[PDB]
């Protein structure tokens, strides 16, 4: 996942209740790399978002084929949410890969709605 | 994770242009399908030689990248 950048050490002291401490510290620096997370996640919620687009090419007399692609299309787009979201702990904040993946949905959502006031 | 693409990843995502290939290849045809009504045993939509012509080049032309890929990797030392 990293790229080993660098390393750096200190000493400080550390106090406790049993006694003052002398602490030896050693920082690795370590530079993720997404890669595997742009074919892992963002390449499949690109590409997906694209097949919610195709849906305007399409006829909107074509009810059954508009609200197929637009429901299929918003569907897996939730299931790409949670095991994407699956990768990462239980953390209680948004993320910048939950944040792709969130306008991702809107775009997804939006366009299903723009066939239904479309119709 | 690795980063970089295995030999896997290549055929994956070719075959990924092949089958996305497809939607768009209808998408083009349902840009130019004037009638909403089929053939009836007045006029009618001819096939397309979008259609037509996909039928020939789309396993005629994923079959020459099977040869291609296969050839590269099996024969690699
Ligand atoms: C999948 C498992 C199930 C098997 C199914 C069993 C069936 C077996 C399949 C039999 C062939 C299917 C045609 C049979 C019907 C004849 C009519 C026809 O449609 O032919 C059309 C030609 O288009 C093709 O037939 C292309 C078929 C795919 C082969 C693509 C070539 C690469 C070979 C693939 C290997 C990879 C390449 C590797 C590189 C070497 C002509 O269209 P038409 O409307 O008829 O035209 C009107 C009359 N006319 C022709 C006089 C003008
Ligand atoms: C994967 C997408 C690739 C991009 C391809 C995108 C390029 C592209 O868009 O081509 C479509 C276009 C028209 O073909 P297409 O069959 O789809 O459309 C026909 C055309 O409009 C005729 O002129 C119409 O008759 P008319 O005169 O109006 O009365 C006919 O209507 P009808 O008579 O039945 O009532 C229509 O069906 O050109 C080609 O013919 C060969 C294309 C070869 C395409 C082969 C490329 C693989
Ligand atoms: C599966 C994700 C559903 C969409 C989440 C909507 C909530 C807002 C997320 C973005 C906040 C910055
Ligand atoms: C999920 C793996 C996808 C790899 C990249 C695919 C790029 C080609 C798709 C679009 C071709 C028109
Ligand atoms: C008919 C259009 C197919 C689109 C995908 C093809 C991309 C790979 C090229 C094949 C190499 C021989
Ligand atoms: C209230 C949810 C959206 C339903 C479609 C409305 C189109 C005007
Ligand atoms: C994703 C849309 C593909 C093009 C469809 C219309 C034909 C130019
Ligand atoms: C569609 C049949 C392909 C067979 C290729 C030969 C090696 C299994
Ligand atoms: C129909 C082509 C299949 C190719 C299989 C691999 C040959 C080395």
């Amino acid at each position: 996942q990293f790229s080993f950048v660098g390393l750096r050490n200190t000493t400080e002291v550390v106090k406790t209740t049993s006694g003052d401490y002398v602490v030896m510290s050693v920082y690795f620096d370590l530079s993720r790399r997404m890669g595997y997370f742009t074919i892992q996640t963002y390449i499949p919620c690109t590409l997906i978002v694209v097949l919610s687009w195709v849906s305007f090419w399409i006829n909107k007399d074509a009810v059954p084929a508009r609200t197929s692609l637009g429901i299929t299309t918003v569907l897996t787009m939730t299931t790409l949410s949670t095991i994407a979201r699956k990768s990462l702990p239980k953390v209680s904040y948004v993320t910048a890969m939950d944040l792709f993946v969130s306008v991702c949905f809107i775009f997804v959502f939006s366009a299903l709605v723009e066939y239904g006031t479309l119709h | 994770k690795v980063a970089y693409a295995t030999a896997m990843d290549w055929f994956i995502a070719v075959c990924y242009a092949f089958v996305f290939s497809a939607l768009i290849e209808f998408a083009t045809v349902n840009y130019f399908t004037k009638r909403g009504y089929a053939w009836d045993g007045k006029t009618f939509n001819s096939v397309s030689k979008i259609d037509r012509l996909s039928r020939i080049a789309f396993p005629l032309l994923f079959g020459i990248f099977n040869l291609v890929y296969w050839a590269t990797y099996l024969n690699r030392e």
